[PDB]
């Protein structure tokens, strides 16, 4: 019911993007082919102190994959995704604020395999405040 | 050379891009079915960020007096491929295709 | 259509140059052969937030492919995109200005094909 | 050519996310069993960044008139393994399994 | 026993972490299989001087890799590791204090065999008190 | 061997530039044709930051008595090929070209 | 007659470079042979703005090839080159001004042939 | 074929570290000898940071009806050995070994 | 008798490593073998004047390698070597001292050959 | 074999650095001519930052009896080659020549 | 008579070089064979500009090669060549003066060929006076 | 085999460091003279930094019932060589040398 910070924004994040309707997903199996999916990549934790508790931010990065022909679908898919992450305030002992300053959005030509596909990476900053 | 297996040739329309609604409108498709001959590459596993995908190759071979259609995929056995390479020896035609992905 | 920051400004450049009269691309196919051409390659946006808002701006890059014995035409071309969206004034929705002092213009050479050709790179940064 | 080996082929059950306790939730498996023929590609030394590991790798065969079941991964002699390259000529099979490890 | 600084300090931790109940090692041979465990790279020594005597900090860094469909259970053990290694005050002639401000988690996804694993890194700075 | 193809050779002429328009000035071309042997390697796929592309080769052999005029490109079949490599084996020729695209 | 910022420089240096009596080249034709020569690579364009116009800097990179064993001949070459893009006043609408602070001269050997080669490689900036 | 080169195969016992001490606790070795077929593969030069070194690798065969013992390193003539692959075709073994330094 | 200050410094941290009783090298030969051993890598001068002499800092970089399963022993080794160096008072016609503040010791795995190994990276400035 | 082709061997004299004018000076050459065996490896495209070069290469074979005289270059059909692989087996000699530019 | 900066910092150089009795070479021919001997690799010129004349500095890169046992004489001649450079107040037409801050000496192990090699690389910043 | 030339194996002294002086001291060196097979690899032209080198390869093999005697460098035909790899297959030796260079 409690757990570190890294996974509970983790669950969070997830949570949101399943209940948006989209598919998400963690290392994407063999067996699965459609083209329209999130995926997640990975966190880091940063620490600063006071005389009280240890607190800092959490940083969540994730991307979108499609097809090439298809950027409006994902830039709107991106963009659902940062609103939605935005109204996060606080998970089972936690109090959670994203940190506008430093979330970015960037738009690609990923050709790492036969059909040309479209990636749009996300940066989500969380500040413990 | 025993030729018993179909191959369908596919074109796709006119394409254009439309600003003010900001997606792209195309036309209609044009098929074509034939039989050739058809021998298979092996399917491979291949890692990429994502995670893991299965791509596969086939070859088709073609005879003297036979004519290939403009096209931009073929379609065989339910799954589109899209060609790497062509060479056309002495009258004759060689074909490699790699598999891809087309929208629905 | 209210759409997302990003795909405003790459439609209002993408009509921007269909109007100037040049061929436009997002992603060359095969079967078009004809050298001069424009194509876009990404886009980035950064946020500043302020108590009633959330601005910030938008960096757009394209570049212009040409033959290597035809430096004029490519540079022209480069100028002329270049002041054409220097004149974007508002969207539906958004408000825009061009940031001159960090945009810039780069002519080198590319031979990743037999043809040797002529590459004109472009910056451009526009604040909400 | 001889088959005398035992071969299973074991498939997964459906999979989903269990967002509030954290885990992964998923179902039963099913297992069949045959008889083909293996040949063995030798068990190779790597190095890696936490120490030093043991691979093999194994070549499975097998004549018309069997149908290969649908599949997640393979056990021979206890240990299992995934494939890597999958070919299908003239109406026959061949398959190359390398080395995994599998949650117990 | 008194030792130098590096060792102290890795066999403190060596120690915190065997008796937590996880499997440790600084090599991992070729005969042991079983993928839940901590690793332990290297370490870095500075110096600052005063008019009496030697001080500094001393840098750790550790691993912990698993199987990726458990990636709570690497949470939970680096997070465990870290609370743990906070509480060290003296060693047989020494006595250190954690620093919080340069001490961060990074999780990510590890591809360099066939089995897709989850790897954890672990960076800690002791000061020398 | 059998020389029924067709092959003509283009010199270009001299070129200055114009430093006042910023444009090249160039002269007339010379053509001369001739009938050789031609085969073909194929053409291949590459990906490019721009897009995709397609690029052909092709081998010319000649047999001794006849002399090569100098040239810059050569035109075979309404495509304009550029040579790469260039041996003479005891009074004989074989060169190999390489496509590229040439301003109207 | 009146030309974009970068073509216009170009069309002056490879005019000065020209008039010195040295051969000049965009891209080496395969068919000319001889080695001493003068190539210009690329240029870069930079905006600064005020509440009337539009300025900033050009910087424009060529380099000398030679033999190996003809040191004196390059580096004479090159220093004449530089003196003599010192004096370029203004051209047909524009004002410029050679920047000295930012303008380098480096030799060094270039083994990319058979031959070895001595290159000196030019740095000029031009303020408008 | 001719087999009588004599191998030795040595098994070491368990390992766990003292923390206090800071040192290394093992227990006794186990070697067993046998009588195998060895071929050589040559002495290498490689430069190092620190300096150069040689290094050598050797090739031991073994027919049917023979069991390898579990061991960890192999001493062949004085010197101490380390395998880096290990192929069983058909009831037989085939082992590629390398040389490395063990502690006195 | 009187040398260079690269010289200088080289003979006496190498007496030194001599005189501890360990086994030193500056390039080690092929038919040596034993894992636990010293090698210097290289030198660095830096020089700063005044108004009478040149003054400066000199930089030394040494290793020591042994098996992985002996890590103390390692570790002892290149504290020693640091202590005994911290000693140097002066040589002939210099004076030196340590900076403590720039020396550092790292620890870390080496596998460039079939024998996994353990290096000792120390890195000292000496100021005259 | 048929020798027949001509060969000439080229060697610069003493060489000197004069500070105060800045150049080079040098002595006279010495040449020898034989007639020996070559023949055509081709001339190859190679693209460099300048642009586009041309060079070729070739090979001289002896047969006993013969011994080839000091030398820096030869020219070979008003050539320029210098020596890239130097062999000489069993009394005899091969050499792999490859072209240069020579000051006038 | 008159060269430019870098020919005449270059010319100068190359004769105290060869006034002290070391071998000197700018491309060492494939014909000769010896160990001990100097080469001479590039030349840098920045301008710093005033309203009467033009200045800045010259920056000459060059290294001296060896034989691995022998470190003490090519330490040595790289001392004499800094010594001798050090002595260099004008030339026809410019004066100049050694920048002593900007000036160091590397020693090092080169295997690029066969015989394992030492190298010691020098810099000299030349500052027109 | 016909063996006829002559190949000297050469092995230095005890050598140790001066710390006072700064030098290297060593010992004498003993000479060994034999007669066995040599053949040429031919010479290559590498360019390294400081300019262009030569170096040679050269192969010396032996037939049973002769001893290498331990050594460091061997010098044949007026030229110090190093050897690089040591194959001793069935009771022979052979041996692949590159050439060094020796402090006078």
């Amino acid at each position: 019911m409690i757990k570190t910070r890294d996974q509970s924004i983790f669950d969070e994040v997830f949570k949101q993007c399943q209940s948006l309707g989209y598919t998400t997903y963690d290392y994407k199996p063999m067996n699965e082919v459609g083209y329209p999916f999130v995926e997640i990549e990975g966190t880091t934790t940063n620490h600063v102190a006071n005389k009280t508790d240890i607190k800092g931010s959490v940083e969540l990065t994730l991307s979108v994959w499609g097809l090439q022909q298809k950027r409006k679908q994902v830039s709107d898919m991106a963009s659902n995704v940062l609103y939605c992450s935005s109204l996060i305030q606080a998970t089972d002992g936690f109090y959670w604020s994203l940190d506008y300053n430093q979330s970015t959005i960037q738009l690609m030509d990923d050709t790492t395999t036969n059909t040309p596909l479209k990636r749009a990476r996300l940066t989500l900053t969380f500040t413990v405040r | 050379m025993r030729c018993i297996d179909e191959v369908t040739f596919v074109k796709k329309g006119e394409r254009h891009y439309d600003t003010e609604k900001g997606e792209w409108i195309e036309g209609a498709k044009t098929e074509t079915v034939a039989t050739l001959n058809v021998t298979d590459l092996g399917t491979d596993r291949s890692l990429v960020i994502f995670g893991a995908i299965t791509q596969g190759a086939k070859v088709v071979r073609t005879l003297p007096l036979f004519n290939v259609p403009d096209f931009d995929y073929v379609i065989i056995d339910g799954k589109t491929y899209e060609h790497l390479t062509f060479r056309s020896p002495l009258y004759r035609n060689s074909m490699i295709f790699k598999e891809v992905t087309i929208e629905d």
